[PDB]
């Protein structure tokens, strides 16, 4: 109802955690589960590639269709660009439906 | 035993030949009849059925609305609209993302 | 200097003509040429088919580019279509350059 695809399999939960490093334990035993650890954390690349399959528009209208275009008139800051601060912005959303068919 | 009634808009009416097109009387008209189907099928006038308007209480007697109008529950069955021998062999499905039971 | 393709060989120049078919000579020989035609006129049908090579768009612009667009709005007629009383119009002029690239 949000909206997309539903799947019954969908793409699997990927699970990850840093392995607790402990530290010196008490060198005399102790059955206490070790709470004392060395504080880390971990950083790395995640790289993801989809597929996607496309149904090409086969419309035989003759005048010209709605498209999504970028405003030709000038502004402060580019639309999906970062501002002077850096920040990266989306400034509005972007849906999918603009070309026609009939029903 | 009430063939008299029917639904305003739910038949079919073919004209009978030489019908004109405005305000024409019953008589030239020709009304089908669905009620073959009553076995599966709500007629068309009265209600699907009853429900619980509230929750009960020794302080509060039950209450029952009427269900004019109903969707589809698992567990029904029903049959489609008759064909006629004057009316329409086929329709085209809309193209769109979903549909329930595409029948016209 | 107006646009398109310059061509040493362009298109060649298609001629039609309706050969002309005299009324009924003198029956005594007369040397001046026939001035007395049956009056004539021809239609048909003309069929032009044209290939184009495409050139694909290779751009890795992050933000969309301006595209040709059809306004969103309501209006009496439809761009680019007949009208009530059934003749066709060409609204504006559509130039070929919205996509872009680098010097």
């Amino acid at each position: 109802l949000m909206g997309g695809f539903g799947l019954k399999h969908p793409p699997p939960q990927i699970l990850i955690k840093n392995t607790p490093v402990p530290a010196d334990p008490p060198t005399t035993f102790s059955q206490a589960k070790l709470a004392s650890f060395i504080t880390q954390y971990s950083t790395g690349q995640v790289s993801v590639e989809i597929e996607w399959e496309l149904q090409k528009e086969n419309s035989k209208r003759w005048n010209p269709e709605i498209q999504y275009t970028s405003n030709y008139y000038k502004s402060t800051n580019v639309d999906f660009a970062v501002n002077v601060d850096g920040t990266y912005s989306e400034p509005r959303p972007i849906g999918t439906r603009y070309l026609t068919r009939n029903l | 035993d009430e063939e008299r009634f029917f639904p305003s808009s739910g038949v079919l009416m073919f004209g009978k030949q030489g019908a004109g097109k405005d305000n024409v009387d019953y008589s030239a008209v020709m009304l089908t009849s669905e009620e073959e189907i009553k076995t599966t099928n709500p007629v068309a006038t009265e209600q699907y059925g009853v429900v619980a308007d509230n929750l009960q209480q020794n302080s509060a007697q039950p209450i029952v609305g009427a269900v004019n109008s109903q969707g589809a529950l698992p567990g029904m069955v029903w049959q489609n609209r008759d064909v006629y021998l004057q009316g329409p062999i086929w329709a085209k499905i809309p193209h769109t993302d979903g549909n329930f039971h595409p029948s016209p």
